[PDB]
């Protein structure tokens, strides 16, 4: 299924940081952690986060390939599976040492290229398709686009729980950042600060079922390509 | 998910009730059990709804052709050897 990451234990993660844990009774020597790390899924990852910190440390892509024995054709996305990528092609000893030829020659050009720097190379695909998924995963946007177009504000952040469970899924919130958010979103123009001391909002409307308003190369890839690659 | 479609379905109705729906029937048909509704949408892209498949003005690709239902409501529009099987038989076989 999908899970959500809770932002909790990824941070600490992505960043390169020595720890000294393990030997829980006693104390293992604090080692440093330096490993790239990649995940993938057949399904979706839930993001609770709006921090620059967060959404910052992330890269975002997605497939568009898939591979069957009956490979109807007219679908340039489809291929013939080989059901032998996996039984063998991998105790092959060969076959490995080509694949880490591959990459200590993939190393090597990027080291030549752009000096050790992963984020300063570029790809149009990436930090597109990132800030695409960053365009999701943000319900609060949502539901202000799907719900509102002054009520005070408890009333707000229950509609906002009621349309996150419904909408996604019945999941726990609290009031008070959920507010903050609010002032950190797209609601400055309608949010007003009461003279009642009540930060609220304004024109707000409550919808309860339907209330209107590049390249490729010749045949090797692996050349780098030019400059711009 | 199949059994629910031709079991309850045969205006766009949105798609929160839908999942609500769905997370009911199951409920009650099968186990007490939390769905998340992104899953249910992609699903339901999967299942049988293409034809039905709609567009709303929020933004949200929709369905059609729904039939409501929350009670008795019901429909509302090879060969054998000769004594050696172990022999293999034929290629075939
Ligand atoms: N370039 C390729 N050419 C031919 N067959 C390929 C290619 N890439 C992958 N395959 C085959 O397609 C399948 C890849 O699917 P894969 O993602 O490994 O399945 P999975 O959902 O991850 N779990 P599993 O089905 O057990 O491997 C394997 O059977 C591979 O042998």
């Amino acid at each position: 299924k999908s899970e959500v990451l809770n932002t909790s234990r990824l941070k600490e993660m992505v960043n390169p940081g020595d720890v000294t844990a393990r030997e829980l009774n006693q104390k293992q020597e604090s080692f440093q952690m330096t490993a790239t790390m990649v995940a993938a899924s057949n399904y979706n990852f839930i993001i609770d986060t709006t921090d620059h910190g967060t959404w910052r440390r992330l890269r975002h892509y997605r497939s568009k390939v898939k591979f069957c024995h009956n490979p109807d054709p007219s679908n340039p996305y489809e291929k013939k599976e080989d059901p032998r990528f996996i039984h063998e092609y991998i105790m092959d000893p060969d076959c490995q040492n080509a694949f880490f030829s591959i990459l200590v020659y993939f190393w090597e050009k990027l080291q030549k290229e752009y000096n050790g720097q992963i984020k300063k190379v570029f790809c149009p695909t990436i930090e597109s398709e990132t800030e695409a998924y960053r365009k999701s995963q943000d319900t609060l946007h949502r539901f202000i686009t799907e719900r509102v177009v002054v009520y005070n504000l408890s009333e707000v952040v229950t509609a906002y729980a009621e349309w996150y469970n419904t909408n996604i899924n019945v999941k726990r919130h609290i009031a008070l950042e959920l507010s903050q958010e609010l002032e950190n979103s797209v609601l400055e123009k309608y949010l007003q600060w009461s003279p009642n001391k009540t930060r609220i909002l304004k024109g707000c409307r409550i919808l309860h079922k339907f209330e209107t308003l590049i390249c490729e190369p010749k045949n090797k890839w692996w050349e780098w390509s030019p400059n711009p690659s | 998910l199949h059994r629910f479609i031709t079991e309850r379905v045969v205006t766009v109705y949105n798609l929160s009730e839908v999942v609500t729906a769905y997370a009911e029937w199951y409920n009650t048909n099968i186990n007490v059990k939390r769905h998340i509704a992104l899953e249910l949408s992609q699903e339901l892209e999967n299942s049988v709804l293409e034809k039905y498949l709609q567009w709303s003005p929020n933004k949200t690709r929709i369905l059609k052709g729904c039939r409501i239902l929350h009670k008795f409501e019901t429909l509302q529009p090879i060969c054998e050897p000769k004594n050696k099987w172990w022999e293999w038989s034929p290629n075939p076989s």
